[PDB]
This record gives structure tokens, C-alpha cells and sequence, in this order.
RNA sequence: UCUGAGAGUUUGAUCCUGGCUCAGGAUUAACGCUGGCGGCAUGCCUAAUACAUGCAAGUCGAUCGAAAGUAGUAAUACUUUAGAGGCGAACGGGUGAGUAACACGUAUCCAAUCUACCUUAUAAUGGGGGAUAACUAGUUGAAAGACUAGCUAAUACCGCAUAAGAACUUUGGUUCGAAUCAAAGUUGAAAGGACCUGCAAGGGUUCGUUAUUUGAUGAGGGUGCGCCAUAUCAGCUAGUUGGUGGGGUAACGGCCUACCAAGGCAAUGACGUGUAGCUAUGCUGAGAAGUAGAAUAGCCACAAUGGGACUGAGACACGGCCCAUACUCCUACGGGAGGCAGCAGUAGGGAAUUUUUCACAAUGAGCGAAAGCUUGAUGGAGCAAUGCCGCGUGAACGAUGAAGGUCUUUAAGAUUGUAAAGUUCUUUUAUUUGGGAAGAAUGACUUUAGCAGGUAAUGGCUAGAGUUUGACUGUACCAUUUUGAAUAAGUGACGACUAACUAUGUGCCAGCAGUCGCGGUAAUACAUAGGUCGCAAGCGUUAUCCGGAUUUAUUGGGCGUAAAGCAAGCGCAGGCGGAUUGAAAAGUCUGGUGUUAAAGGCAGCUGCUUAACAGUUGUAUGCAUUGGAAAC
RNA sequence: GGUCUUGUAGCUCAGUCGGUAGAGCAACGGUCUGAAGAACCGUGUGUCGGCAGUUCGAUUCUGCCCGAGACCACCA
């Protein structure tokens, strides 16, 4: 192994759990939305989702394709 | 580095960093020829200054190879 | 790096020449203590004294074993001498490559069959002024009997060529000195002050190129073979050529590496328990016991005829006579190459003494030289010694 | 081997003299045949084109001093152009520094022209050579390093040698230039292209 | 040195084998005996020929004459 | 343009038919004898067997705190980083077991996609909070480590307002699944560092950063094409052929799921076995073509085996992680450590594959404004006749032919043989003398000189000055540099096939032999000697390839008796098809456009003394499109 | 390197109580086959790897070695 990798691993622990709280927190906002459709909790899904878009953490076209899904669903409703 | 052991060669080729030297390039520019001295060097500077303009240079001494052609005095205007 | 190590000191290499159940494990082990609570980088060694099963199961020696130990006048080596029969090869490999061979016979353990062969075989072979030491009067101390051995230790090297009149006799207990009883460490002392005195060197000359007695073969991991020897004349630097010599033939090689005991030399010199690490060889072609020397000049033989002192039957001779098909172990330096005592038309049967000039044959191509001392034995029992006086063959 | 060693016992076999006229007329015994003793009568029923070639290409092998490997590869470098491959080889054959410097004089054989050309005391445009079958263009200029000019061999090899057309030299100079191809009337007749290029069954 | 049993033919005046001896094998064509084509290379590391071999001594593995 | 040989082998003898052998090259060659140098190539093909130790991945203090130490009375400046954080850590290297298919290469489409930094162009760089390091202490164990408490920084993290441009959808508008437009909601950007100027207020430059756009770049997917044998291999097959919604990937896509159908592939060869990394190319070849797919360069796979996942922009990651498995190892018994198909290098397997060499000097890459750092890449060094090429191992003179040896076989003589002896001359190399490269004809670097923006001054573009970087090197090389013919040839064969004879020995024994076969008591085939011829620091001898071998005949065979016409008839598909007019060109031919990596070869040139070799210029090939001709 | 083992005719092989050398084959001759094989009779051979003892007495029982054959060298 190098010190590097030890530097790397003690580093991205934090980062690993900050991934998993956020995607968390993106799950159970979007399953408040599917609870009930409305776009006052859409507005801040979006809000959080294009958050995570300005990184790497979420690919912006899967975030794209999944809006796209929901304001689908608004449209028809 | 090519051709003998004790005679370099350098053939001139636009290339990026993402790609190990002799291995595949992007298109012919020249060859200098370090072994024989008095400037030998070959340019063709007709893609190349595209190739500048969208960035993913050659190596940076190709720079000063440009320096003594008088490419850079003319490339700024270019540039702005 | 394999922990470089340097030394400028002059060496002498000092062992316990004596049988068996004398002390001399025991004396070994209290001399690397006693210096090391006398002297620096003495590190202790008990477990190191012999590295190969039975050797430390039984507590008296069978095979070799090499330590290292300085004091504050002198660097000192030794190799761990055997004992009882079928094993004697080892000790003359001692006997020859030692300028220094401490006498540690026991009182209690007075001086036996072994132990006297060890001493004509150091007369036969030459070992200069070795000094004497007593060992193991813890038990059975006696008005008369410490006294009796004292002079007939000193009678005995006289009766020899040696000098026992001119060798001081310090007396000591192996147990009592190693386990630290103050009061005999001053005869410690006493002996390393001893081995200070009449004791020579191998002379130190660098204009000699090359030649080293080979006396065992490891094979390192990764490293390749790291062959171990004593120098016989010569210095020697990692990146020089060589050429192996000796029952092969004659082969160039290229060092790259010298070691005492496992740490890397910087200067190698003639008597050093040296050991050379060599590229592209293996066991199979080096043999255990061969010579080496500077490419160019050597030259290997079979048959070779040379004055021969042939020792008295009373002073250690053979038994009997023998013809033209005894066939007799010589001893060159390096190795027991066994071969055939040819008679020159004397006498239907010489006989121990009187010494005669023979002529002999050898299986084996071995490189020989006028004037090169050799020894004639047979199972334990000298029974010539001279050196080289023709060259034939 | 590089060269023959030696050279009246090939010349006895070849038939033909690599000097001008003479080899041997009285040696205590003259022959014109094979030497050695089994040469009684041997050389009426060995006529096949085997025999013819191998004859030939020994003799032109021997007339110059090459071996094999280069002898084959000097025959590729003339298969490299065209031209008319029969009078180009005989050209390149004749081409060689050692036969330059035979045809202009300097030397009386081609062994001492060898022996001389290796020791690098020629001097060819300015730079020697240790090679001494180096192959000309028309219109090259030698000279000997003229402390090499007081040599007793090279004085009594130059002093009325050999007189060529195709070459212009002067030995009050020992200098000259390559003027032209030599013809095939001045060269030797007793070789031939038809048996060697079959010979050359390898290309 | 594997398990493949064959037959062969020593070439040269006596032999140097002791019924437990490795040598090496070559092959060729010979025409005394049906099946036998291979045959025991002479000099190398253990069979040695030492038979005055003064001609043909790139084969049996023959030293060169001394002078 | 290119571009071509045969000979012997059946029988009592001849011919045909077919077979066999030899003769050319060529290695990843090995190996026997031996061996002088140099340039160059090349140096584990076996056990993707395991392997001491070390190097192969660090850089950044102008990203941040703290700490140490040095100097300084001190203030302060300076070196360093344990850490935090940034970038490369995917490339760079080796290997080819596995992998017969989109793997390869080519031609496209990605109206189904991604792409940090590098390019264009532009708006912002405002505000606050929070903790973890480091450190202090304790627990825990021999250790690796692990756990707990108090105290810290930010260009690390998180909210807070702002939103040119961008995010979605909606209305209107435009264009042949899409593109351009106007409008209606909604969302989300952070960070400063260094320096300069300014009393301040602020301003300026650079770096850094958010956002947006242009590219290029590489990545991902699909596509026909051609590239193993195998019918003494015949059915295969169900997220499998589909359709319906959702999840899902950057993205289409049963990729996957809930549901509903039953197809699809296959005799033009599925499936099955064995084998294979692929291509350019290497070799043979004249040529259709064959062989190998050394090295080498492009593509793919892979990292002790098998999985899982994080991060990075991109990984399931040659020197990341976790786990299981197997091995090895420490172990005080409780726990743990590791992965040379990275450089070597060792064990072993072989017939065999190189040193724990030097320097990052060049170059290149990675890091960082900057000094500078790393590079077992790379550029060198050593070993090896493993291969190609160059050169010495003297030359000139020198006859009845010295000695000797052999034959004739005594008693002339011939033969080795100008070969010897003897005489001179010369020193590539060998031995000495002195000098000595280029590669450093790139580059920072601070001062000069000029130059774009704007000026208040920095900074940036270009020339001049030098510091300058050399392991190789006192090397290549240079010179009426001393001495010295001195320091240096072996080696297969002689019956013929194919140049190369006498003597002695053996007597179908001994032996040789690729072929015919020689030898059983004068052997041109065996043994030896001499002579001889062949190649030469190389000579031979075995494996694999091709020519020969037309010896599966595309070119370039036939099938009455030497080998074969099914025992014969009917006949599907397919192949080959009457004449004349028209259509287009699917073929066919041909013009243009692009590719056909470099490299290989060919033709020409240049350089190393010429060489070998390298580089330079042009040279094909196949398709894709477009445009013509319409004979077949 | 130690642990043992082996040495018989020319070759492959057993060895009398230390007291004796035993088979087959190549191998010398004869019968016989047009010839050569095959078959049948008689021959032969060893101073038992070499030195010195113990020894009336040694291939044989020892001490010496040599040529050769097998058992392993851990640890960590």
C-alpha cells in the first residue's frame, strides 16, 4: 500500500457518508412527493436535486429524466 | 527519440498528455531531428494553428520551436 | 542496502581447538558475553552459537558454525570445531584457515585421543605458537592434578616441534565464567591477552591478487549464491572478476558482493571468514571446498611428486606400511581429495618416519604448486605431511 | 576467411592468371593444371554446369578477395537498379577501392592494395576508409598520405604500373580521378555472367 | 524426463552409458531398423566420445586436437 | 514494369501414372567444436508457478492551521510537514490462461449519449454558521491498530440573498423523431491567494473559483463486411422473439421488473467439442497465395482466484478499499500481514531468455506562479557469436620444389610448395602520448531592448547577457602519438545424387547414411593418415515454414485400361441459360471526393569511414459517397 | 554435508560355519544349412576395486578410500 491510500481512505469515509445522507434525503423527498403531488414540494426537490447536480454526485441527465417523469405526473393531474 | 541508439529523432505531431509517447497520435505536424544540428525542422502550420485554438497542445518546448519561427507574435492577434 | 559494515582493526582469527565435553560451547558463549560486558557492538550469542539441528540438542559440537566478536585491541572470528570422528574434515577445515586455535582442555576432561590428534594435526598442518587453555576446574579441584595436566599439556607441545615452554597456561571454569561469576573473567582477560601475544597474522599485502579457500555454500534468496571461504592471500572489491578452480573446470565469475557473517564487507583481506556472492552459478557447479583465484594463471593437476615428511609411528604415523594401492585422503588447503601413495622403487613397504620423496596420483585435477604444504591422512590417523616439490601433471 | 592465403595454388586450379601474363614458368616443376599429387589426369570428365559454376565463381571470387555473405550481398545491391545487370556487376566488381587503386598503379597486388587501404593511409575525398571495397562514383579524387609515398614497395609498385583509359592518374602527383566505366575488351574475358546469375538461383 | 519410452542408436566406437545416464536425443533418418530414428547426441555433459575424433568433431561432441 | 532450373528414386530393360528423397531460405532458434573487435538487432516460447530486499507515485507553504527547529534579547524572517486539502494516482508497465464475438479492421449513424482541466465568449468571486484534524488526555494490546473525552484552519463542508446564461414543463411560432422563436411558473453560484497602487475610501494585475457557450478531445452504443476446423455434430431456445407501464443506466435497449401474447434462430451449418489474444506486420513466395501472428506500434482482456462497493469526470481500479476462498508468514493464543503477468532478481522447468548497473543529462509525463521534486518510463552501461553487417589475424620480394610428410611406393623423382627459410616495408586492431566532442542548437533565471490592453504601477509577446543542466566521456573522434609482424583460423565433405583420391587398417564385425545402399578378407560410401575441395569467427546438426511440391492443379489435373462415372431413372432449391426493343445501373468499367495510424516493403535521397542500420520524399491496397458508359 | 548401500568371468547376476569361486550370454573349435541363421557337443574364464591387519586362514570380518546407488538439511 502507499500513504497516499491511507490519505485517500481516512479522507473519503466522511464523503462516502455525506453521499448516503444526501441520497437519503433525496429518496424521502421523493417519496413525499409521490405521498402527494403538488408543486410546492416539487419546487424543493428540484431545489436539492439541481444542488447535487452541481457536483458529480448525481449525473444531471438521470436528475433530468426524473424531472421530466414528475412534471409529467403534475401535467396529467 | 526514434531511429538508433546515440541518434535521436523527434518527429513533430500534435498530441495531448492522455496518451503515452509512440502510441497513437492525432495528425503529423513535422519531425526534428536533434542528432544533425544547424535547424533541421519541418513544420507545416496549416491545422496546427487550429489545433492551438482548441487547445490539447503538443509538448511545451514545440513553443520555443515556434518562437524562433515567429509564429507567437503572430498567433496573439489571433488570440485577441 | 544489506547493512554495510567496515572494520579496519587487524583480524585474527582465534578458535577452541580441543574435544568435545572440554567447554569449548561453553567457552564460546562466555567469551561473546564477557566482551560484551567488556566492549561494544558485542552482541550476545548462545542460540547462535551453531545454526543446524543436533548441534545445539546435544551441547558439545558436530559442524560448523561461525561467530564474530571484537574487543577493544582486536576483531576475532571463529568457527565452532567438531569432536568425535566422522566429522574431522570440519576441524582441519578450521585447522588450516586459524592462525590463532585456543588449547580449552579440561581438567576433569584431561586431554584425549581427539583432542590429541587435534594437536598433532595442528603441528602437522601448522598452527603458530597456539596457546593453551584449562578449562572446567569448577569440578574436582586437587592439589596435584591441575598441575599435572599444566605440565603435561606444555610436554606434549614440545613433544611435537611446537613451543609449550613459550605459551602462558591460564586455567578456568566454562560454566562458572559464562553463567558470571566475577572472579573469572580476569582469566578471560588473561586468554585474550594471551592470543595478544606470538599470535601472528595472515600478512597484510594487497599486491597478492586472488585465492580463497571455499568452506560452505548458501544459496540466498533472490540474491542467487553467496559462497563462504577464507582467504589465503589477496583483497577484494565488489565488481572484480575471478575464476573458479578446483575438480571443475576452470570457470570465470564476477562478485558482487563481500560479507563477514552475513554483513556486508567494504575491503576483504587474506584470513577473514569472508563470504562472496556470485552471479549465474549454482550449487551444482561450485562445489563446497573448491579454490579460486585471479583469471590468467592457474593451473589444476592430477599427478605430482614431492618430498614427504613422513611422521614417526611413535610421533603419529600409520599403523603399518603400505604398497603402491594405498590410497590415502590428501589434504590441499581447501579440501580432502583422497588419492594413492604411488612408491618410488625404495622399499617393498616404507614405513612411518624416515621421511621419504614419493610420487602420487590424483582422481581429480586439483591445482597444485611447488612448495604448497599438504597433508597425508587416513581415517582419523595422519600419516605424512610435506609440501609440494614436482609439479607433473 | 578474408582472404585467400595462399594464391598460385587457386590460380594453378582456376587456370587463369589474376596477374598480367605470369604466375609461374619454372618453379622446379610447371604445371598448368590442379596441384598437388592426385593432379595426374583430372580434368577431362568433370564437364557439367555444376562443376562450370562453382569453377567460375571461385575464379571471380578469388580475382577480388570477398566473401561469401558480402559477395551475396553486394549482388543484391546491384539487383537494387536495373540498368543492364551484366555490365552493371562486372562495374561494380571493378568498382571496388582496392581494384580503383590496382587499376590506377599504386599497387602491385590486390592483397598488398588490401593491406595497404586497411592500415587507413588512403585517403578518400577527405575521409579514409577501413573498408577496402569501397564502391566509387565517376569523378573521385585519391591520395596516399604523402608521407606513405616514401615506402620502397609503393615506389616500386608506381612507377610505370598500370596505364588505363577509363581512369586518369599521374605518379609524379600519385594522384588521379575516375573518369569513366572501364570497357569489357580491357577487363578480363575468362568471366562470365550466364553461370554465376545461374548460380544465383537464389535470386 | 517425461513419461514417453523410445528406442535409439548410438552412434560411434563403444559407448559411455551406464544404464542410468541422461543424454540428449536427435532425430534423423536411418534405414537398418524399421521405426528407429533417433539417436543418442555424443559429448554433451555426461557421454563425452573421446576416440582420437580429429575429423567430424562438431558431432559426438569431440574437443578440438591439442597441439 | 514486375516476374520462372532441376536432379535422383519402381523394372531384366522402356515408357506413363503416382509416391519418396535431395538441393533455397528462415527463426524467439537450441546445441557440438571453438572464437578477435566493432555498429546494430535481440535476449523466459515452459510454471497467468511461487517468490529476500529496493526502487516503480509523488508534488504543492503563493490551498490551510498548528507545531518543531535555526537566527534574532525580543519582534520577526527562515527550513520542514504529522495532518487537512488540490491534482496525477484510470495513463505510464508487464502478460496473453481465460475470452470464435462486433473481438479484429473498415464504412457509417449516435434524431438515443457523456466528456474536469486545454479553446471561444460572457455574468458573478456577497453573507454566515458549523464541526473534524493536528494537538492534550485516557482506555486498549507484544504489535498492528481500535475506542472515548477537551481544544483548531480553510480555496474542505453546510446552509442564507442574488441569477446574463442555464433547469423543467405550458401557450403561441417555425422546420421535415426533430429546430429555431416569443411568453407564462419553478429552481439552483462561490473563495479566496499572491503582488501592486491607494492616508483612507478603493482601484489594478495575475492565479484560483461559480455559472454559461463554443469547440476539440476521449469515452459509450448499433450497424454490414472478412477473418479457425468440426454433420463420425441436428435441432436449439425461453427476459429467450416480441407487445403493454414503470424502475433504471450518461444514454437506446427485457438492461430489469408488473402484465399479455409465442415466437425467434436454425440445413446458406444453429448447437457441440478442440484451438486461438486481434491487426499492421515477421517469414516463404515471382504469383494467385501460404506460414507465424518474436520483438515492435495500434485495439481488447486481465490483475493469487471470485465477488461487492466508494471516490475520481470517467474504475469495479498493474503498485485503491472490503469480504470469501487458497497459499505463505508473524504470533506471547488474543489477533493479524501480504500479493513482482511494475524494474530487477531468486527457486524450480527446460535445450535455452540479461545485471538487485548508472542518470533523470536529453526527451516525456505527473505536481506545483517559483526555486524545485518523482520517473527500474526513458537515455545510457555491462553480459551473450543469439542474429545481420564492417574489419584484422600482414603485405611486397623471394627455386629444382628447404627440411619433413605423402606418393611413385626404395636408388630418378613428384607432392605439400613462394607455401617454407631469408630480405625489406606497414601498424585497422594490439601498446603508449596529448587534446577532445555534439547531444544542453529546449528550457526557466534576473537584469537590458522593443512590443498588445490601460495606466497609478505591476504583470504578459518577442530579441540580446549569462548563470546553465553530460551518467554517458579523457566517449565518438582528432594528431609525422612510442613500441611492435608482432596481439589474433577453425572447420564440413571427397561413390553418386551436387566441386572435392591415394595409402594403411577392418573384413556384412567394426561403422556410415537425407536418397540408392556401401562393408562378409585389396571398401574411392567404414576406421585412421596424407592430399583435396566448401564455408569461415564462425563450421556444421536437429525442430517450424514455404519454393521444389502441378504433392487437392483459382491461374495450373482429371475421372475408357495406372486412382475414381454413384446400378439406373424422376425430380425441388441452386448454378448455368434463345433472339430483338426500352428503362436504370444492382453488379461491371471509370472520374472526383475521404479513409486506408505511424510503421513494413518498393523507387529516390541524406547521415554516420563506407557499411549494417536509421531518417527523408513519393509509392499502393479495400470500401464510403458523388458523377459518367450501358457491352455483358 | 552427513545417513546408509554396492564392487563376482569379458557382460548381467548367487556366494561354502573366514576352510570352495557357480549359472546364462558375446565368446575358441567341431556336427549341420547352396550360404547365413537356428539346433547339438566340448572349451575357456576369476589371482573376486585397491592397500594393512585380525589372521593355520579373508571377495568373505574389520580400518582406509575411490566409481556408483538411493535418505534429508529444518528455521522463519
Amino acid at each position: 500500500n502507499i500513504k497516499s491510500n491511507e490519505k485517500r481512505l481516512r479522507q473519503n469515509i466522511k464523503r462516502n457518508l455525506n453521499n448516503k445522507g444526501q441520497k437519503t434525503k433525496l429518496k424521502t423527498n421523493v417519496k413525499n412527493f409521490h405521498k402527494e403531488i403538488n408543486l410546492d414540494n416539487l419546487g424543493n426537490v428540484y431545489s436539492q436535486a439541481d444542488r447535487l447536480a452541481r457536483k458529480g454526485i448525481i449525473s444531471t441527465n438521470r436528475a433530468r429524466r426524473l424531472k421530466s417523469r414528475n412534471v409529467a405526473v403534475l401535467n396529467k393531474t | 527519440r526514434m531511429g538508433r541508439v546515440h541518434y535521436p529523432t523527434y518527429r513533430i505531431v500534435a498530441v495531448d498528455s492522455r496518451v503515452k509517447r509512440d502510441g497513437k497520435y492525432i495528425a503529423l505536424i513535422g519531425h526534428l531531428n536533434p542528432a544533425l544540428k544547424e535547424n533541421k525542422c519541418k513544420i507545416d502550420e496549416a491545422v496546427a494553428l487550429e489545433w492551438l485554438n482548441k487547445g490539447a497542445k503538443p509538448t511545451d518546448t514545440v513553443r520555443s520551436l515556434f518562437s524562433q519561427t515567429g509564429l507567437w507574435k503572430k498567433f496573439v492577434e489571433s488570440k485577441k | 542496502a544489506r547493512e554495510k559494515f567496515d572494520r579496519s582493526k587487524p583480524h585474527v582469527n582465534v578458535g577452541t581447538i580441543g574435544h568435545i565435553d572440554h567447554g569449548k560451547t561453553t567457552l564460546t558463549a562466555a567469551i561473546c558475553t564477557v566482551l560484551a560486558k567488556e566492549g561494544k557492538s558485542a552482541a550476545t550469542r548462545y542460540d547462535q552459537i551453531d545454526k543446524a539441528p543436533e548441534e545445539k540438542a546435544r551441547g558439545i559440537t558436530i559442524n560448523s558454525a561461525h561467530v564474530e566478536y571484537s574487543s577493544d585491541k582486536r576483531h576475532y572470528a571463529h568457527v565452532d570445531c567438531p569432536g568425535h570422528a566422522d566429522y574431522i574434515k570440519n576441524m582441519i577445515t578450521g585447522a588450516a584457515q586459524m592462525d590463532g586455535a585456543i588449547l580449552v582442555v579440561s581438567a576433569t576432561d584431561s586431554v584425549m585421543p581427539q583432542t590429541r590428534e587435534h594437536i598433532l594435526l595442528a603441528r602437522q598442518v601448522g598452527v603458530p605458537r597456539m596457546v593453551v587453555f584449562l578449562n572446567k576446574c569448577d569440578i574436582a579441584t586437587d592439589e596435584e592434578v591441575q598441575e599435572l595436566v599444566a605440565e603435561e599439556v606444555r610436554d606434549l607441545l614440545t613433544s611435537y616441534g611446537f613451543d609449550g615452554k613459550n605459551t602462558p597456561i591460564i586455567y578456568g571454569s566454562a560454566l562458572k565464567a559464562l553463567e558470571g561469576d566475577p572472579k573469572w573473567e580476569a582469566k578471560i582477560h588473561d586468554l585474550m591477552n594471551a592470543v595478544d601475544e606470538w599470535i601472528p597474522t595472515p600478512e597484510r599485502e594487497v599486491d597478492k591478487p586472488f585465492l580463497l579457500a571455499i568452506e560452505d555454500t548458501m544459496t540466498i534468496t533472490g540474491r542467487g549464491t553467496v559462497v563462504t571461504g577464507r582467504v589465503e592471500r589477496g583483497e577484494l572489491k565488489v565488481g572484480q572478476e575471478i575464476e573458479i578452480v578446483g575438480l571443475r573446470p576452470i570457470r570465470k565469475a564476477v562478485v558482487t558482493g563481500i560479507e563477514m557473517f552475513k554483513k556486508e564487507l567494504d575491503s576483504a583481506m587474506a584470513g577473514d571468514n569472508a563470504g562472496v556472492l556470485l552471479r549465474g552459478v549454482d550449487r551444482k557447479e561450485v562445489e563446497r571446498g573448491q579454490v579460486l583465484a585471479k583469471p590468467g594463471s592457474i593451473k589444476p593437476h592430477k599427478k605430482f611428486k614431492a618430498e614427504i615428511y613422513a611422521l614417526k609411528k611413535e610421533e603419529g604415523g600409520r599403523h603399518t606400511g603400505f604398497l603402491n594401492g594405498y590410497r590415502p585422503q590428501f589434504y590441499f588447503r581447501t579440501t580432502d581429495v583422497t588419492g594413492s601413495i604411488s612408491l618410488p622403487e625404495n622399499t617393498e613397504m616404507v614405513l612411518p618416519g624416515d621421511n621419504t620423496s614419493i610420487t602420487v596420483e590424483l582422481i581429480a585435477p586439483i591445482a597444485c604448486e611447488k612448495g604448497s604444504k599438504f597433508s597425508i591422512r587416513e581415517g582419523g590417523r595422519t600419516v605424512g605431511a610435506g609440501s609440494v616439490t614436482e609439479v607433473l601433471e | 576467411m578474408k582472404y585467400t592465403g595462399s594464391i598460385f595454388k587457386r590460380s594453378r586450379r582456376l587456370g587463369f592468371s589474376l596477374l598480367e601474363n605470369n604466375k609461374e614458368f619454372s618453379k622446379g616443376k610447371k604445371r598448368k593444371t590442379i596441384p598437388g599429387q592426385h593432379g595426374n589426369r583430372f580434368r577431362s570428365s568433370t564437364m557439367s554446369g555444376y562443376a562450370q559454376q562453382l569453377q567460375e565463381k571461385q575464379r571471380m571470387q578469388y580475382m577480388y578477395g570477398i566473401t561469401d555473405k558480402q559477395f551475396r550481398r553486394l549482388f543484391r545491391l546491384v539487383l537494387k537498379q536495373r540498368g543492364n545487370l551484366a555490365v552493371n556487376l562486372f562495374r561494380v566488381l571493378e568498382s571496388r577501392l582496392d581494384n580503383i587503386v590496382y587499376r590506377m598503379g599504386f599497387a602491385p597486388t590486390r592483397r598488398s592494395a588490401r593491406q595497404l587501404v586497411n592500415h587507413g593511409h588512403v585517403l578518400l575525398n577527405d575521409r579514409t576508409v577501413d573498408t577496402p571495397s569501397i564502391i566509387l562514383n565517376p569523378g573521385d579524387k585519391v591520395r596516399l598520405k604523402a608521407k606513405t609515398i616514401k615506402i620502397p614497395i609503393v615506389k616500386a609498385a608506381s612507377e610505370s604500373g598500370v596505364v588505363s583509359p577509363f581512369v586518369e592518374t599521374n605518379n609524379k602527383t600519385f594522384e588521379g580521378t575516375y573518369v569513366r566505366f572501364p570497357e569489357r575488351s580491357e577487363l578480363p574475358a575468362g568471366i562470365n555472367e550466364s553461370y554465376v546469375v545461374e548460380w544465383y538461383k537464389r535470386l | 524426463t517425461n513419461g514417453f519410452e523410445v528406442l535409439t542408436y548410438i552412434p560411434g566406437e563403444g559407448h559411455n552409458l551406464q544404464e542410468h545416464s541422461v543424454t540428449l536425443l536427435r532425430g534423423g533418418r536411418v534405414k537398418d531398423l524399421p521405426g528407429v530414428r533417433y539417436h543418442i547426441v555424443r559429448g554433451t555433459l555426461d557421454t563425452v566420445g573421446v576416440e582420437k575424433r580429429r575429423q567430424q568433431r562438431s558431432a559426438y561432441g569431440a574437443k578440438k586436437p591439442k597441439a
